[PDB]
């Protein structure tokens, strides 16, 4: 009872195949909104 | 007025102009009072001079600084 | 207030007249140098057609205005309440004090329409058929100039002609 | 309590000044919808001897009928479904920028 | 006893809108110091993603991330690939919190980067002028310099007290 | 155009209109209207 | 000469569509669009409406925050005016002063 | 209906124009402005 | 929008006038070294 | 919101239904609301070309009010074409005929007058009373409030509102009323 | 009934009277005072 994801979609399967994937990005790190790659110069 | 207003170096609007206040240029505003808005000069840190004549800006106000440091005020 | 009945026995007809409750003003009014019941309450200005709580002070059982003689108003908010009252009639605001039918009369049903801050009665006034011109718009009434004084909370003012 | 708008359907604002006063931070976390406010997904949807057949009912409309269906089904006028002639369909970029 | 200036309830007797009783100035100051705290230990502990910025640039504001490209409408006398430092930073946004400056944000709080990647012209404007009947006819064609910047990073140091 | 008197009310330039506006004689409000007192 | 003058139109419309698009975002706060646009310069926040419009779509918690501090200026100037000055300037009204 | 002889805003019979509020606010600014020019004349 | 509020303020009624957003410099190069004055 | 791009794409662009309750409103405020919904002027992403704007459900439009005298007064002018064929009639005349026409007529004329303009009308639906088609109905997203506060009738006020207000006169014991 | 810009009563038992929205004077006596507004 706890939301992980949330997805749209057309249809209750498409969005709820969509929500899946949501979870899966945030499982693993690539979300949208994640930390940038960083390209400077190594320290 | 039109002829007033060239000799009063008032042809760009919005862009103050300082005039000795004097009866004779007091003539001359007064033929277009109409046309233009007329304020004192302040001097709340006396007449600039020689070494901060780069460093002035006129304000909204009417004073004119003779140090513009474009920092917050520490106090 | 004072009620009369009618009582006919054997043939006789007894009238006779009655004192009945009377309700008391309420005490300490916030403006004991007001001369009149709404500015010794600080209401001038601040009520509207749909205060019914107000109005209904003001009127007979069957709708109409009492006199200003016996309620004090003065003839400025007297008109007012008036106008108010005239006004609440037709946005159907008072359901109790429906006009005396007497026995026998059932008014035929007629169409409702829904309607509020009316001025004019309704089958006094005539269709706009022909609008006019901008500069010379004929234009729809609503609401009372008398109430044009009323504390206005917003920056418009009033629009009393639409 | 008092809160500038309500903190109920997007996200908490928090607002603060900092010290020296020259800097506004908004915190403003994401409120998740709650389990008790969610519906749940309708996953709900004979000795036949004949195996059962996949039948196609077609059944092409006419341009006049077939237009009001499709007028009614997505809430449109019926001009946008008329066609258009050689010169507006040969104008059109085949091809066009894609920005993302 | 009725208050001098009591009115009883009617339509117009108070404002429509409700009344708003805002924090004490005491009590918020201390609510204020404990939000920016807050604030300030997600930038040190990281718990921040991509972030966006407002930059006035060029007498106009751009909404810029990293890896963006914005195009500059005249020349800025810097070479191909030199990297350079935004200065005027309005705003500065994360998933969770958003820096706004007053107008603008202190150079210690966020630094953000861009590099030229290109030096062109624009495409030929048109310039013509015509008035009717009066043989008034003038055509005059402008390409007015470009430049190409990438924002290359933007980031932000705990330095909100 | 029309003379400077004609019989009819001759129509206003529209500056003038506004300056008629803006000086129309405003009355004295008292603070409380005096038949509200004693 | 179309083409020409369009140049001016461009300008004008793009700030209208500006305007329509803040005025959407405010109303979702219910706030009206004069109050947001003019209760932030007076937070010395001087994000002009292309930035605002932006954030409306794309930041869309920011701009609930930009609405929220307009909307907290707001109240303040309406507590300022109602006072006989006893009371002392708002948290966020007070303003940063340049020399 | 309701036509304006010949052109509107020329002639005898004319098209009336009404001062709206801002059009009057408009004014008594330019007056608050002008009542100022005449104080620092004044010295 | 708010040129009278700014003017109450001493400020110039256009943002885009005298002040730290118009008057300061917009970039400088990346190592520190500050860039030559803009033209206006 | 790290969705993927044809969803992301498809939840912004979304047909929403809202439900406008007309009952006691005046034609004019429900009109007002109903236009912007319709045109998508409720929407940050807003566009003339997007093409997003919403369904807008109506329901008790046999039961608007207009202020003022504006049932005897308002005029609703149509012409047939033919010689003879102009045609006048009163609000109250045409809410009797059709007791959807005055919400619809309102909401025509405050709709940009362009082509779109027919296309969002496909989008409003107009109920006379409560009664609304099922499908309808389940597809119903959010009610906007009416614009009008309904005023209360003195017999729906309760004794301990009447007990609030204070009397404000003392008539004469003796008085008939 | 004769159209009448102003209403005056002719005699004492002439009575005046608002209807349909315009004023009217009545007078059973002397019917020929009867006028309406005009
Ligand atoms: S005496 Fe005060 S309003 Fe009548
Ligand atoms: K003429
Ligand atoms: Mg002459
Ligand atoms: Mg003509
Ligand atoms: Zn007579």
């Amino acid at each position: 009872k706890k939301l992980i994801a949330e997805g749209p979609g057309e249809t209750v399967l498409v969005a709820e195949e969509e929500a899946a994937r949501v979870a899966l990005r945030k499982l693993y790190g690539f979300t949208e909104n994640r930390r940038p790659w960083n390209y400077s110069k190594p320290k | 007025e039109k002829d007033i207003i060239k000799m009063l170096g008032l042809e760009k609007a919005h862009t103050p102009q300082v005039h000795k206040n004097i009866p004779s240029v007091n003539a001359k505003l007064k033929v277009v009072k109409h046309l233009i808005r007329i304020k004192p000069l302040k001097l709340p840190q006396g007449l600039p001079a020689e070494e901060n004549m780069s460093n002035t800006c006129l304000k909204s106000t009417g004073e004119l600084v003779v140090q513009w440091h474009l920092k917050p005020v520490e106090q | 207030f004072r009620e009369v009945v009618e009582t006919q026995e054997g043939k006789t007809t007894i009238i006779e007249g009655r004192i009945t409750a009377t309700p008391k003003e309420s005490p300490n009014p916030p403006n004991p140098s007001g001369q009149c019941p709404i500015c010794r309450w600080n209401l001038k200005h601040k009520y509207n057609y749909d205060d019914v709580l107000l109005l209904s002070q003001f009127i007979r059982p069957h709708g109409g205005m009492l006199p200003r003689k016996i309620t004090g108003l003065c003839q400025e908010e007297h008109r007012k309440i008036e106008e108010c009252v005239k006004m609440a009639h037709r946005a159907g605001l008072l359901p109790n004090h429906r006009p005396r039918l007497p026995e026998g009369v059932v008014p035929k049903s007629k169409p409702q329409l829904n309607r509020y801050l009316t001025r004019w009665a309704p089958g006094s006034v005539k269709p706009i058929y022909k609008k006019g011109p901008r500069w010379n718009r004929v234009r729809m009434p609503v609401g009372s100039p008398l109430l044009r004084d009323n504390v206005c909370y917003s920056r418009t003012p009033w629009k009393l002609y639409h | 309590t008092y809160s500038p708008l309500p903190d109920d359907y997007n996200c908490n604002v928090e607002l603060a000044l900092t010290s020296d006063g020259r800097t506004i931070v908004c915190y403003h976390p994401s409120v998740d919808i709650p389990y008790e406010h969610t519906k749940p997904i309708p996953r709900p949807d004979h000795d036949q001897v004949l195996k059962t057949r996949l039948e196609e009912k077609v059944e092409h409309l006419e341009e006049g009928p077939m237009i009001e269906q499709l007028s009614k089904m997505f809430f449109t006028t019926k001009h946008r479904w008329y066609p258009h002639g050689r010169y507006h369909r040969c104008r059109k970029n085949l091809n066009p920028p894609k920005d993302r | 006893s009725y208050l001098p200036g009591y009115v009883p309830k009617t339509s117009l007797s108070s404002p429509p809108w409700p009344e708003v009783v805002l924090p004490d100035p005491v009590e918020e100051t201390r609510h204020h110091a404990e939000v920016v705290k807050k604030v300030n230990e997600m930038i040190v502990t990281g718990q921040y993603g991509r972030l966006f910025a407002v930059v006035h640039f060029a007498s106009r504001q751009w909404k810029v991330t990293s890896e963006d490209l914005i195009l500059i409408g005249n020349e800025l006398d810097l070479a191909c690939g030199e990297r350079i430092r935004l200065e005027k930073v309005l705003l500065v946004g994360a998933d969770n919190f958003t820096l706004l400056g007053k107008p603008l944000l202190g150079k210690d709080l966020v630094r953000v980067e861009a590099t030229v990647i290109e030096k062109t012209e624009s495409w030929p404007r048109i310039i013509m002028r015509f008035r009717k009947r009066k043989n008034f006819k003038k055509k005059r064609i402008v390409t007015t310099p470009q430049t190409v910047l990438r924002i290359n990073s933007i980031e932000i140091a705990p330095c909100l007290l | 155009g029309s003379k400077a008197v004609t019989r009819h009310r001759r129509v206003m330039h529209f500056q003038r209109q506004k300056l008629m506006a803006v000086t129309e004689y405003i009355p004295p409000k008292p603070a409380i209207h005096p038949s509200c007192l004693p | 000469v179309k083409c020409t003058k369009a140049r001016y139109l461009k300008k004008k419309n793009m700030r209208t569509l500006w305007i329509n698009r803040i005025t959407a975002a405010s109303q979702e706060h219910g706030l009206k669009y004069p109050a947001l646009i003019g209760n932030l310069v007076k937070c010395q926040v001087e994000l002009n409406r292309k930035v605002l419009a932006d954030l409306a779509i794309y930041e869309p918690k920011t701009f609930k925050s930009l609405a929220a501090l307009a909307s907290r200026r707001r109240h303040e100037g309406f507590a300022a005016a109602l006072g006989d000055g006893k009371e002392p300037e708002g948290i966020f009204s007070r303003v940063v002063q340049y020399h | 209906r309701g036509r304006i002889p010949g052109r509107q805003w020329i002639g005898k019979h004319r098209r009336p124009r009404f001062v709206s509020l801002r059009a009057k606010q408009n004014m008594i600014r330019r007056l608050e402005i002008e009542a100022e020019n005449h104080y620092w004349l004044s010295m | 929008a708010g040129g009278q509020w700014r003017l109450q303020q001493g400020l110039a009624a256009n943002p885009s006038g005298y002040g730290p957003l118009t008057e300061l410099p917009d970039w400088s190069y990346a190592d520190g070294r500050p860039a030559p004055p803009m033209k206006g | 919101s790290s969705f993927s791009r044809a969803p992301q794409q498809w939840a912004t662009f979304a047909r929403i239904w809202y439900l406008l309750d007309g009952k006691m409103q005046p034609p004019g405020k429900l009109a007002a609301m109903a236009s912007i919904r319709l045109q998508g002027l409720h929407k940050p992403v807003y566009h003339a070309l997007s093409d997003c704007g919403d369904h807008v459900v109506i329901m008790n439009t046999r039961h608007i009010a207009f202020s003022g005298n504006k049932w005897e007064q308002k005029v609703y002018s149509s012409h047939t074409g033919y010689p003879g064929g102009f045609r006048q009639v009163t609000a109250a005349q045409l809410h009797l005929r059709d007791p959807v026409a005055i919400v619809k007529l309102a909401i025509y004329g405050m709709l940009p007058k362009n082509l779109h303009r027919r296309t969002m009308m496909e989008r409003l639906h107009l109920f006379p009373d409560e009664y609304i088609p099922e499908d309808i109905l389940k597809n119903l997203v959010e009610e906007l409030p009416q614009p009008r506060k309904i005023p209360k009738r003195l017999d729906e006020y309760t004794q301990e509102e009447i007990d609030a207000f204070p009397r404000l006169w003392t008539p004469p014991e003796d008085y008939r009323l | 009934f004769k159209n009448k810009t102003v209403l005056k009563k002719r005699c004492k038992d002439c009575y005046l009277v608002k209807r349909r929205g315009r004023w009217y004077v009545y007078c059973k006596t002397h019917p020929r005072h009867k006028q309406r507004q005009m």
